[PDB]
DNA sequence: GATTTTATGCCTGATTCT
DNA sequence: AATCACCCGCACAGATTT
DNA sequence: AGAATCAGGCATAA
DNA sequence: AAATCTGTGCGGGT
């Protein structure tokens, strides 16, 4: 029944694996410590018990493989938790959506059938590496994309890095990776609510100074920031748009209605603006932001790169270069699968006991797993339409703005 | 070790398998009505140069490419996509021209990928049609080394016509197809009056039109289907009795059968359910299509009349189906409910913004070309000067710098460079510095090189003279793209006239017949 | 229903497929050492720009290739001939190079072409040197569209440096592998006598050299082989027998194998041996083989001699094992028995064509470059009546008319044709009646041609100067290819110095051992 | 299994088919007709049974699956020819090398087993077409290769081709047809001499005139003669060979002999045109073609193909441009194998009792069968390879060449 | 992604007959 | 060379229980 | 005691 | 004798 079993007969100190696929179930076997380590490929996604009988669950030929290889019984008289073998369990699927499916397809097999397990902590998830580093001699494994983005900025500013502006300052270290995380941070933020508003509108918000609330009215003021900042936006294209403005008064202040179009002949009639939108915390961050960065660079400026100078303005450009100087010598390679990956690799990822890295499943309330659990895996649709829609990206639209 | 809540793990997991489901695999784009898979198959069959008048390639070669380069998922799956798009009686206008054993009606089988050929059709080019002119958007493939179009820049109504069919989590969807002509005829209707009605539109557009030519008993269910976007309608088959007199011998013939219908699973199905008394005065059955035409023959006794025994069948076996049509698509990333107005007029703003994008490309390029030809036509006016200084000087570079350092005098080519309409023809990235002062040509290093890669077979008359015509029709063609980017009137005449010109291209005539109860 | 006799079809079916495996399938070529599937596949690769300095590719890109283009037959087949060239123990020396997992020594199978990738090799460069220069000839496909070599202008003795071993109809063929530097002397030795007998070509050749670097046993297996053609010869595994002195028991270790035999089957055939008590003084088995070397220990009992169960190993086990020499090769298209001397003679031969069909076609070149050289020089000296001229043409046939049309002055160049003279330049084809006849250059058409493609950057005085330097070398190369046309001596010369290059690059030192009985 | 059986009992109106591959067979199961036709897949190469034992040949899967379908006895004393089912048996295999190696086998498994089934004439071989060709309108299969040089000459010559010679003479079909079917002759016959003679000789020496050996005695003009040869050799010589001459007068007619030097720096001492080569019959009728082939076009001549024109001034040029003009609107395809074909076309080219073609198989002679089947199939190599031998390249000489 | 047993010639050792 | 046993939503016979 | 017979292994093909 | 319950298939994924 494709299960190579261990050598260590107590049934305290041996494990087992639910390797997804056989390709990666063989390479285990090859990279496996044989004393005290088991596997058991997954050919294909198993059956769902929530919505089946009770009687097809025995005929099913996963289930009851998986069933012979716990050596616990099922169903009630039968079940005993006392008579257990390979008492840690790990599930280590992949990295991708069909992997997740099949995770939560396990755990809800060992939530609903076997209790005293998930209750008693024997349960294990594993998590192996997606990207692959190499720099000739220092070389590294890196999970999710999160870490990398992080190695990639390090990377931008693992020494030198002198940004002299206009004689010569010289921020040397924290002041520069500090502006960088934080400008990465805004543009993160920027990046999250992007679908509300234009690109171009909040990136040159930021060089715009304050709105300036106090002096606002009705005449001889409110068009002048909203002229400014259309012709700012305007003399900065590729793209044959055009901003134009209309500003209007409500007897409580003075709100702008300004107007883009860009490669059709609709319009949008409104991208208003008004008490709200200076309120809010967002615009508060993007000019503290703004205040730092300015028109710094002078008629001659330059950054005292590693055997490097490249004088320019527009610094968005340098940053670019610099990435690409970081990147020049750089080998990045991103795993499609467990697969791809070989034994030694396997044995020195995942399966080393003492280098690799998992996750224990415990329990914190009942009636709410309960719950979760009969709403999602159910065969009532309408429950679990309602669910993904509440949850869906009008949730993740948080205006928190921080 | 970390501990972790199974809760979160639960909820985190199933709402990323969802959502990446509900808008990576299942359900269609609005604006051209393809899954990703279909648009990646046709776009790597594009780059291949398989085109609709060229020798056929091996279905291996565009299946190993399409899973190397863009599609990381099994090849299983990939060569059933491929295979349902060449099947006459799956698809109304096949997008694929296939030779080999793609299956019959009877659902048998198709041969393996080492079996069997393809190429594209015809009317597939029209959905790919200007994609090389900056018409739509390239995003990365799954690791950043490729770019796939974000849309097709469609010109036929695909999705209405070809119709679709999907499962995703908590939703699906099921769209019949149509007909192109009606479909056309209701665009036209829909541009020449914004404020139409559904009313109006029905008169264009009467109901579906299936490949395999069935009868729709009833027609309360498609208005409400295209009023609200759900509802409910029958599919009949066609046949008939005949009486050959001398014994009163009475038999049914069946020609036509509903849609996604096995005919030899009705076959046993009528067998086994005469074999177990549950449908009385039936003797004999058979079936005699061969290369021509559909026949099922079916023998009633003597002592039986044939209509009761047909309407038996009718409500018994599979001769009459259910059909429940159900729209969704994706809008803006965004599943949503539709009717006919809102797939039209989506379908008119997609080709608006297309057209303008291609104009502007046209533009451009007219106005690059005509700068190179004012400083050919300008250096072929002073001749002698300019072999002079080439002579003297000794290197190439020496020459471009002599060339580009003192003004030329226009000559007697004067009356055309000042006749254009001041700045109509003059690039836009181009500084005030250069171009047409004031009685004197200004040369750049690029118009330089130009002059510099001349040759001498332009020195005769007919070669100087076809430079000036080309001039005076790339004035005129930019003319004609300023005023086309100029008014709202003008595009719709265009849009107007393309569609007209597919609907006279490919357009055929109505097979399914409507008919009340 | 016409009738047929059984005997005619019985005769004529067998003998066809008998002709077809004898002369496509089994038997390789005496001139270069390949069977049919391997030249298409080398062919395959070499068209594709899968050199040896860029990126892998897929194996079944390659095999797909293969069988679309040239090879009509299965995958498997041509995937496995490409396994087999990749693999260190079963070639001498490897014409491809893979990554991936291509089976071990020790038993293993490779992996599906899905998974592996390869790439030519750089010695494979050498077989296809020169193939661009009509060195060899040229046959059709399978269907009659397209073009395969007849055979390669190969460089490398690659019959005897590789061996062969093929099973046809009536007859089979088996020759062992070679050492590349010996079998180079044994060239040279033959080049400067012609008349040298098979004791003077066995001073610079003992005998095979086989990759795994066994021993062999005895001597006269060698010579009876080398001098009539069929032979048999024993090859011994490397063993001995170590002890520490302490408790004075001593162990067996075994660092190498026979060629071609397997690591598993032996150890559990001597294990099913020394478990029947067919095997007296074995206590314990094992295997230490591990990325160091190979090392296999058999440690006996206690009372037991090394010598004694030593030597019933080799008679009983397969670490010994018998190879029968025998030398099939087709010469015109026919099957024969050869020797070492006419295989030699064979491939000198193929290399004195392959050289002379070389300089032909250099020649024929170079003249031909000279001719519109002349021609430009010459326009170039009367620039000033050229431009005027042509400035006068209605169109550029007129302007070739009359640039043909008449006598044109040598100028100041004519003291440089001086040495050009004496008709060492002059085209074949081209008749007296054009060229300098009495100091007044006589243009052609595809001269006036040439003339009239002129770009005006050619005008400066270092374009002007590097047409002469090209025309004053190019004398010299006539001259040389002239030269070595002329005469006998000068081709072996070249050939000696080409063997000798290829002496230096890819020379290799020995692995397996001669001993007497 | 692996047998679709068919619906008829009488064992006087059933088929058998016993085609070659899986997918083959697929196919040809879909298209039949099931009343009365049946199939047997073939999934590779089978026994031979000339070669092996009783009891090998009773273990083997694929004989034994066929010795069931064909329900009668095996070996003597159980053998009874009375008790057969499919009175018609057909092969039906491909078109290659390895498909008549399969049918030979099969051919030597009847034979050896059962001699009555193949004296009373119950098996059949069929011949399926290999190239397919259509023309908008216009389709049809076409088999082997000679059928299909017919074709392309038919179409070549299909309506206009009005041979205009001077000014307008009109050769119009049945002369120029024979002039083409006499020069594809005498063409095909020059092919296989090469070996003999050069191929430029040969194709130079039609239009020379005749050498007319009745009058030539000793006049010495065969040196002018053999000059003006080797003039228009190295006239048009175009890879760096060279001709030369030479004449002797050993009898009472001269003797005369070309010498090339040629790309291979080896020289052939001589070609002689000796006695043996003047009085055949070979150059007889190359000089019969040449007489009607000497300079019949003029200074001005055309080739009159439909609604076109084209000046030529040979017939070679002539026949090149015809050719490629018919192949303007013309799609061929090819089959590599019976599993490239879909099933109508299976069924309308094979199995259609009203439009197939097939050979049926008797015996003329028993002894004479005995003998070669037992030299050709036994498992002595000697006399085998003996007979290959006789019949291979040195009996393949034939001098008749017509 | 993993899925049978044959033809063809020369040589070995193991087993069966007289 | 086509086939293995499940996941996802909707509509519909034929079969058991109230 | 010694001939005669029977299997299995090597590389390209169904 | 009305009301639940159990199966089957359509098209892209392990
Ligand atoms: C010779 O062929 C040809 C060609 N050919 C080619 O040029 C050619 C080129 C490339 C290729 N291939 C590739 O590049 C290629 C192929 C495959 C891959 N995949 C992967 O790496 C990864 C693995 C990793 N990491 N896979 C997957 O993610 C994967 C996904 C799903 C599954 N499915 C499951 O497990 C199932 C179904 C379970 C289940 C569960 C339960 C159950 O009861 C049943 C089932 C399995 C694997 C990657 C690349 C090729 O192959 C197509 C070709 O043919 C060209 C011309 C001719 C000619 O004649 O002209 C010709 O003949
Ligand atoms: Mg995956
Ligand atoms: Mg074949």
């Amino acid at each position: 029944g494709k299960l190579a079993d261990c050598q260590e007969r107590d049934p305290a100190l041996s494990e087992l694996y639910l390797v997804e696929g056989d390709s990666a179930g063989g390479s285990a076997k090859q990279g496996r410590n044989r004393k005290n380590q088991a596997i058991l490929p997954l050919k294909g996604k198993i059956l769902n018990v929530e919505k089946a009988r009770f009687d097809k669950m025995l005929s099913s030929q996963e289930v009851a493989t998986l069933i012979t290889a716990l050596g616990c019984g099922i169903g009630r008289d039968e079940y005993n938790p006392d008579k257990l073998r390979y008492h840690s369990i790990i599930i280590m699927t992949d990295a991708d959506v069909d992997g997740s499916h099949i995770r939560t397809l396990l755990l809800t097999f060992f939530y609903r059938q076997m209790p005293e397990i998930v209750e008693r902590g024997h349960v294990y998830i594993a998590q192996p590496p997606l990207y692959k580093v190499k720099k000739g001699k220092q070389e590294q494994y890196i999970k999710d994309d999160e870490a990398m983005d992080q190695y990639q900025i390090s990377i931008a500013l693992d020494g030198a890095t002198l940004h002299t502006n206009a004689s010569a300052p010289a921020l040397a270290g924290e002041a520069l990776e500090k502006l960088v995380s934080e400008y990465n941070a805004t543009q993160k933020m920027i990046n999250r609510m992007e679908r509300r508003y234009p690109k171009a509108m909040l990136k040159e918000l930021i060089y715009q100074p304050t709105l300036t609330e106090a002096d606002l009215s009705d005449e001889q003021t409110v068009t002048r920031w909203v002229n400014a900042l259309v012709s700012e936006l305007n003399d900065k294209e590729q793209h044959g748009s055009q901003w134009k403005f209309d500003v209007h008064t409500n007897a409580e202040q003075n709100l702008f209605e300004p107007i883009v179009r860009v490669r059709t002949h609709g319009v949008d009639t409104d991208y208003p603006l008004d008490h709200e939108f200076i309120t809010g915390g967002e615009y508060r961050r993007i000019c503290t932001l703004g205040e730092k960065l300015r028109g710094l660079l002078e008629e001659d400026a330059f950054i005292e790169r590693g055997e490097r100078r490249q004088p320019v303005a527009s610094f968005e450009q340098a940053l670019d270069w610099l990435v690409k100087e970081s990147r020049r010598g750089l080998s990045i390679q991103r795993y499609k699968g467990l697969g791809e990956m070989n034994p030694e690799q396997l044995w020195e990822t995942t399966m080393d006991p003492e280098s690799r890295r998992m996750l224990r499943v415990t329990v914190k309330d009942a009636i709410a797993a309960d719950q979760l659990f009969t709403t999602l895996m159910g065969d009532a649709v309408e429950p679990r339409r309602a669910f993904i829609e509440e949850n869906a990206l009008k949730a993740a639209n948080i205006d928190i703005e921080n | 070790i970390t501990p972790v809540n199974i809760e979160e793990e639960l909820k985190s997991s199933y709402l990323d398998y969802a959502m990446s489901v509900i808008v990576g695999r299942a359900l269609p784009d609005v604006r051209d009505g393809l899954k990703p898979v279909h648009r990646r198959v046709l776009y790597a069959m594009n780059v291949l140069g398989n085109d609709w008048n060229k020798a056929y390639k091996k279905s291996a070669r565009v299946v190993g490419d399409v899973i190397g380069k863009y599609h990381p998922h099994g090849d299983s799956a990939v060569y059933d996509t491929i295979v349902r798009m060449a099947q006459p009686f799956s698809l109304r206008y096949m997008l694929v021209d296939g030779q080999g054993n793609f299956g019959s009606i009877d659902g048998d089988s198709a041969a393996a990928m080492r079996y069997t050929e393809i190429r594209l059709a015809k009317i597939a080019h029209e959905l790919m049609a200007d994609l090389e002119k900056e018409t739509v958007d390239f995003v990365d493939n799954y690791d950043g080394t490729e770019k796939i179009p974000d849309v097709m820049p469609t010109k036929i109504p695909n999705l209405l016509v070809n119709g679709s069919s999907g499962i995703a989590v908590g939703m699906a969807t099921n769209i019949p197809p149509h007909n192109l002509t009606e479909v056309i005829n209701g665009c036209l209707a829909y541009i020449d009056d914004e404020d139409i009605s559904i009313e109006g539109l029905m008169e264009h557009i009467p109901g579906p039109d299936f490949p395999t030519a069935a009868i729709i008993n009833g027609r309360r269910g498609i208005e409400e289907a295209y009023r609200t976007g759900r509802g409910k309608v029958y599919i009949r088959a066609r046949a008939e009795v005949e009486v050959d007199a001398k014994t009163g011998r009475e038999t049914i013939i069946v020609h036509e059968i509903p849609y996604q219908v096995n005919k030899a699973r009705l076959i046993e199905k009528i067998a086994e359910l005469v074999k177990e008394k549950r449908v009385e005065g039936i003797s004999a059955l058979r079936d005699e299509s061969d290369k021509d035409g559909m026949r099922i023959v079916i023998e009633v006794k003597r002592d039986a009349v044939g209509e009761v025994v047909l309407n038996n069948l009718y409500s018994q076996t599979q001769l009459q189906v259910s059909f429940g049509i159900n729209m969704v698509a994706l809008h803006h990333g965004q599943p949503k409910i539709m009717n006919l107005k809102d797939i039209i007029a989506a379908f008119v703003r997609h080709r608006r913004e297309v057209v303008t994008r291609r104009t502007i490309f046209e533009l451009r390029k007219a106005r690059d070309r005509a700068h190179i030809l004012e400083a050919l036509a300008v250096a072929l006016a002073n001749i002698d000067p300019i072999i002079e200084l080439i002579r003297h000087a000794p290197t190439p570079a020496e020459a471009k710098t002599a060339l580009v350092a003192n003004p030329w005098q226009l000559g007697n080519v004067a009356a055309m460079l000042e006749r254009a309409g001041d700045d109509a023809a003059r690039p836009e990235w181009l500084e005030p510095e250069f171009g047409v002062r004031d009685g004197l040509y200004y040369l750049t290093e690029q118009q330089a090189q130009a002059i510099l890669d001349l040759r001498l077979q332009k020195l005769t008359g007919l070669e100087h003279e076809k430079l000036l015509d080309e001039y005076k029709e790339l004035l005129d063609q930019i003319a004609e793209l300023l005023r086309i980017l100029g008014s709202a009137d003008r595009l719709m005449e265009v849009i107007r006239e393309e569609l007209e010109l597919v609907r006279e291209q490919f357009g055929d005539k109505r097979r399914t017949e409507i008919t009340a109860n």
